[PDB]
């Protein structure tokens, strides 16, 4: 029972370095590489008394590479795995998926396939990236679909960050996501997508943090991909696989788009005056503008939902939660799936980093959901895609790379038949 | 690893790039002889971006000078940092240009490209991969206008996939030094739209009112203009030069600020700038830097950005700061000036962020705006071209060097189609 | 004064590489004005099907097009399509074969047949120039030696091509053996999808002076003949190495061509035609005083009808264009 961690582009690479520390404290790994089955998931071990991650991460910039590489975290890590590049992908699909990636994917494809070998228990692959840029647009879908053709079987977690409707980093973010995402939409089993604003605000409102950092932000998505896999990693009262987010999740091949949230959230003055019991992390976790994307779940309908709960919590008081969660008519879950709910629950507590924002609790919650709210989102992000394409602003760099207007109508019509598919479901 | 080739042409564009190899050698702690002695590691880190290292733990820049006098190579030679530069790249003529475009780029500007070709050859095979090619001219005078164009149209025949970025120094109508300037300033944009990939429109006038308005100094040189421009140089070049938690190189913000191939004349801008006696009452804060970014009189263009409309802009910040303020900051720049931004692009801004800002700055950022206000200063040197065009005058030099007036009445399209070009997307 | 730019549209056979992978002929053909595709009509001047032949083909596209040039005006001929359209067997075709012929021998035997017939006192000078487009830089490819060519404006401000080798012509088999060698010059590059795949825009440029002794009247004519590249997908290339350089160039020089159709359909106010070189060219063709005729070439295949969409609605773009002729 394995996976293997890889991360693509700035934001993966820099996700990567803030929840590799968090795992080696949870798994007691000092930073040096040293202190039976726990650990065994994400780290391997090397003779005597010496671990290694099963991760790699790849940029085509060296800027990110040689700053992990004269870190902190230099001894934990395989000095070959830090793959590194040669030129920019420049927020540019095409140059990150055809000139500068044909030249590393050799390697890569051998790396990952060769450390895949030695492991035996793969359940699968987790992938870091953004669909917000260039590199972890062009590079995840090259690597993406050549995994694919060459597995296939195998599940894949895709982990990406989208921009907001009134705030983008980019300016080519919606011709990069638009781009992508009509290769995502086929070789990605499941794809977690999480926005910025939303993930400001949630330490905004509740964390109480004025001026936050990417550091401060990529914390709790470590928690979050951490405590997915907690159930793998630690014994619990009722086991959830990695095979559970595919099968019990995904309805239909294509409509495979969750939303992500996580509780509580808080401080440590306020820890200690706030009380943790089930039902209020559970009135949390559904509330509107405490998810990790601006999306509005009441204009919407839930299409499933899987709640994995971490700490000392019995099943009768979850059972309860949910119970009354059910009869709430606030929200309002579809016709199609009335059993909308999968309970799964880890005996290992969540851990606090020393220093970190968040606060000693004795239980939390994730929640992945699936719901037609990202169909607004998309829709949002086509029409302002259209604005663009009718005047062809910013054409001349992605047609002087390759590419031509073809596949640019091919992704338009695909986000139309996305949207036709998520309407078409929604009734 | 991504190596930047500096070139310098010109009396204003080898006065401003020593400038930049002062400021920038300070910031990396590196001596006037070459030798090393900075605190961190991070500056060392990517020394080799610029510096190419030699024995005896020596620096040694790569730079290329160009001039077609001698006395501007003895005076950067007699400069604080004159004695770093490599002795084998001052490569000079004898007799000077004499403010004439077609001396510069005919007669001995043939004789000197292939004297400067095999050099800067030389320098990119020294690096490991070029990242791009950076020069300072001036559209005014003849030396600048006429030999930076030539070495731009070579070094694009010769690499036509590598970056050609250029921060090039223009007329104004109020201040203007030389009588054959609209001719120069018209006959070297004609080059620079079709072959420069980036391009920097830069401003005496601009400079000279920041000094006025913010500064406030009382006598304001060259030197304090070099200083200025040495900023948003730097700035500019601090992504690749240390590491950020956003990174955005130079091929990564001309692909948001280039929408199209002869839209790339750009408005940089820096700040804070404020003067000594004033540092006290001021807050820091990154309001306070923002509002100075995107204020009319902060550019260094002449232009009015209020009576146009912006393209696309990019701020790149030095200094640790927070993502979200920096967010919200530009959030409601962009919303409350929606009337001044286009409305046909969703996201008119760019951001990038290093975490290592200039020694005596806690936080500090530059401003690069391509805007349809540019079409101003554009317009009012085509005018002043054609009022000196249209009955022939200064041009019997011009004829001597086998120049045609076909070639001038190009240049003239050319300018017409370009201003044409910034009024299309107002 | 006022003349609609005449678009043709060509349906060609199915080949090798497509009938062997079970592609399925789409085309549906609704007399001669319209063409379905997926019950989705497309209007032009006329439609052309598979069985179409060569000579067929020259007469309704090019015939009155030569006595329009002739007559004073400009000509421009040129195709667009995507890969494996067909672009070079229409314009270029079999030199050798009378019936394999493509367009460009039939109009220089044409001129030849006409001035001939027309009378001995009417003077002609026909002169000639074969370039193409490479790594953004004007190869001319009746001269080895050059590399790089500059474009020039003339009195009344239409740009022009300088410094190509301009070969003064009097009889047909010199203008033929000039073109031959002009092939055999220019460069090509084994594809999956095709074989003798053109990689370039290929211009082939004929100034025809002519004065008249008696009434002492001068009139000159640009006739242009440029075959275009067609949009090769990567997917179903499979480019790899200098054909992706190639590749870079052909979809920048379509693109700017389609950006030029797209600002003069909706009706621009500056109308960019300084975006490429290639567009710079075809400042007269587009917006002179020039009766253009251009062809768009689509495959029958259910494998390329995305680009055959792409085309066809780019053919319905550039029909509304008028010129001012
Ligand atoms: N901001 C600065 N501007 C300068 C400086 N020196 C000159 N200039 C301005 O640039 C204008 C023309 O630039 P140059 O001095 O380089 C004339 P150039 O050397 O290119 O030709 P020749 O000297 O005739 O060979 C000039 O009229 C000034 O307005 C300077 O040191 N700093
Ligand atoms: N949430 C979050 N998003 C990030 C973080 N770092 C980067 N991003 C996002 O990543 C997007 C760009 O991704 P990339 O393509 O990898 O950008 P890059 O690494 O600089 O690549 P180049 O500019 O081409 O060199 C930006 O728009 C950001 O919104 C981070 O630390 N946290
Ligand atoms: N209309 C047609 N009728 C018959 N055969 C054709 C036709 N079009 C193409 N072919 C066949 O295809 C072969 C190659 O096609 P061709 O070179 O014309 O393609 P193309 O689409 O113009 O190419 P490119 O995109 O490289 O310019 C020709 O030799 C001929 O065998």
């Amino acid at each position: 029972r394995e996976c293997i961690s890889i991360h693509v582009g700035q934001a993966g690479v820099q996700i990567g370095n803030a929840c590799w520390e968090l795992y080696c404290l949870e798994h007691g790994i000092q930073p040096d590489g040293q202190m039976d089955d726990s650990f065994n998931t994400f780290f391997s071990e090397t003779g005597a008394g010496k671990h290694v991650p099963r991760a790699v991460f790849v940029d085509l910039e060296p800027t990110v590479i040689d700053e992990v590489r004269t870190g902190t975290y230099r001894q934990l890590f395989h000095p070959e795995q830090l793959i590194t590049g040669k030129e920019d992908a420049a927020n540019n699909y095409a140059r990150g998926h055809y000139t500068i990636g044909k030249e590393i994917i050799d390697l890569v494809l051998d790396r990952i396939r060769k450390l895949a070998d030695q492991c035996t228990g793969l359940q699968g692959f987790l992938v870091f990236h953004s669909f917000g840029g260039g590199t972890g647009s062009g590079f995840t879908s090259l690597l993406m679909e050549r995994l694919s053709v060459d597995y296939g079987k195998k599940s894949k977690l895709e982990f990406s960050i989208y921009p907001a409707p009134q705030v983008s980093t980019a300016v080519v973010e919606p011709y990069n996501s638009i781009l992508t995402t009509h290769t995502t939409l086929e070789h990605s089993d499941c794809a977690f997508m999480v926005d910025n604003e939303a993930i400001y605000d949630i330490c905004r409102r509740n964390l109480d943090i004025e001026r936050p950092t990417y550091t401060n932000l990529n914390r709790l998505i470590s928690q979050i991909v951490s405590s997915i896999t907690a159930s793998l990693r630690f014994d619990g009262a009722l086991n959830v696989d990695l095979t559970e987010f595919q099968t019990n999740l995904v309805p239909y091949p294509r409509i495979h788009f969750p939303l992500a949230t996580y509780a509580p959230v808080i401080s440590a003055e306020k820890a200690y005056h706030e009380q943790l019991t089930v039902a209020e992390i559970t009135n949390a976790c559904f509330e509107p503008a405490n998810q990790m994307v601006k999306c509005d779940p009441r204009h919407g309908k839930y299409m499933a939902c899987c709640l994995l709960y971490r700490g000392d919590v019995v099943p009768k008081d979850v059972n309860a939660a949910i119970a009354t969660i059910k009869t709430k008519r606030t929200i309002q879950f579809v016709d199609w799936c009335p059993t909308g709910f999968k309970v799964g629950i880890n005996y290992q507590p969540p851990t606090v980093v020393p220093g970190g924002d968040l606060a000693k609790v004795q239980r939390a919650v994730c929640m992945l959901s699936n719901t037609t709210a990202i169909a607004e989102a998309w829709a949002r992000l086509d029409h302002k895609f259209d604005l663009m394409y009718a005047k062809r602003a910013f054409v001349h760099w992605y047609v002087g790379e390759g590419m031509e207007e073809g596949e640019f109508s091919e992704a338009r019509e695909d986000m139309a038949a996305l949207e036709k598919d998520y309407e078409e479901v929604g009734a | 690893m991504r190596e930047i080739v500096h070139i310098q042409a010109g009396q204003c564009g080898n006065q401003i790039g020593a400038k930049f190899w002062e400021v920038i050698s300070d910031e990396h702690g590196i001596d006037p002889t070459g030798s090393y002695h900075g605190d961190s590691d991070l500056q060392l880190e990517r020394i080799n971006v610029y510096y190419n290292e030699a024995a005896g733990n020596k620096y040694v820049p790569r730079a290329i000078l160009v001039d077609l006098e001698p006395g501007t190579m003895d005076s950067v030679r007699s400069g604080p940092f004159g004695q770093i530069f490599r002795p084998d790249n001052f490569v000079f003529g004898q007799s000077g240009a004499g403010n004439n475009w077609a001396k510069g780029h005919y007669t001995e500007g043939a004789e000197l490209v292939d004297s400067v070709l095999d050099v800067v050859r030389k320098e990119s095979e020294s690096c490991d991969c070029l990242q791009g090619f950076q020069l300072t001219h001036s559209l005014g005078g003849g030396t600048g206008s006429g030999m930076g164009t030539l070495l731009i149209s070579k070094i694009r025949e010769e690499y036509p996939d590598r970056i050609m970025n250029t921060f090039s120094v223009m007329p104004s109508p109020k201040v203007s030094d030389t009588v054959v300037e609209p001719y120069n300033a018209t006959l070297s944009v004609h080059q620079l739209v079709e072959n420069t990939d980036e391009t920097y429109s830069i401003d005496n006038e601009a400079l000279y009112d920041i000094c006025f308005r913010t500064l406030k100094l009382t006598t304001p040189t060259y030197g304090d203009l070099n200083h200025l421009v040495s900023a948003t140089m730097s700035g500019v070049t601090t992504c690749l030069r240390f590491p950020g938690q956003l990174n955005a190189d130079l091929r990564k913000l001309a692909v948001n600020m280039v929408p199209f191939p002869r839209l790339h004349f750009f408005m940089p801008g820096f700040a804070p700038l404020t003067s000594r006696g004033s540092q006290q009452y001021r807050a820091l804060t990154v309001p306070e830097l923002t509002q100075q970014m995107f204020d009319s009189k902060n550019m260094m263009a002449a232009c009015d950005p209020r009576h146009g409309r912006y393209l696309t802009v990019a701020a790149i910040f030095r200094g640790r700061m927070s993502m979200k303020e920096v967010d919200e900051q530009m959030l409601n720049v962009q919303n409350k000036n929606s009337s001044y931004f286009v409305e046909w692009i969703p996201n008119n801004v760019k951001t990038a962020v290093c975490d290592i800002p200039p020694r005596g700055l806690k936080m500090s950022a530059t401003f690069i705006g391509n805007s349809t206000a540019i079409q101003e200063l554009f317009k009012r040197i085509s005018e002043q071209f054609t009022a000196m065009f249209r009955r022939k005058a200064f041009l019997h030099w011009y004829t001597g060097e086998g120049m045609d007036e076909m070639e001038f009445t190009e240049a003239e399209s050319n300018m017409n189609d370009l201003v044409s070009e910034y009024q299309q997307y107002q | 004064a006022e003349c609609n730019i005449k678009v043709m549209c060509r349906f060609r056979p199915l080949n090798e590489s497509e009938v062997n992978r079970g592609d399925k002929y789409i085309a549906k053909f609704q007399g001669e004005d319209t063409v379905v595709i997926a019950s989705k009509p497309y209007a032009f001047d006329r439609v052309f099907q598979s069985s179409t032949s060569q000579e067929q083909v020259y007469n309704d596209c090019a015939k009155k097009i030569v006595k329009d040039v002739l007559e004073g005006y400009n000509g421009t001929i040129f195709a667009y399509g995507q890969t494996s359209s067909g672009k070079t067997h229409t314009m270029e075709g079999k030199l050798h074969d009378p019936e394999g012929m493509g367009i460009i021998p039939r109009i220089v035997q044409d001129i030849f047949n006409y001035i001939y017939s027309m009378d001995e006192n009417l003077e002609f000078h026909i002169k000639v120039s074969y370039f193409e487009i490479y790594l953004d830089k004007i190869r001319d490819l009746l001269d080895v030696s050059k590399t790089n060519l500059s474009v020039h404006e003339d009195k009344n401000r239409v740009p022009y091509v300088k410094g190509c080798t301009e070969r003064f012509v009097c009889s047909p088999d010199e203008v033929m053996d000039t073109i031959d060698e002009g092939k055999s010059n220019r460069h090509v590059a084994v594809t999956n999808m095709n074989e003798h795949s053109s990689r370039s825009h290929s211009i082939f440029l004929i100034n025809v002076k002519q004065e008249n002794t008696q009434t002492e009247q001068k009139l000159s004519g640009k006739l242009y003949l440029v075959d275009l590249a067609g949009s090769a997908k990567v997917s179903k290339t499979g480019a790899e190495g200098a054909v992706l350089d190639e590749a870079k160039n052909i979809n920048k020089s379509l693109s700017a061509l389609g950006n030029v159709i797209s600002a003069l359909a909706e009706g621009s106010t500056y109308v960019p035609y300084r975006d490429s070189k290639m567009t710079r060219i075809l400042q007269d063709s587009l917006g002179g005083n020039c009766r253009t005729t251009i062809v768009i070439c689509c495959s029958p295949s259910s494998y390329n009808e995305s680009e055959t969409k792409s085309t066809l609605l780019f053919g319905q773009r550039a029909k509304t264009i008028k010129n001012t002729v």
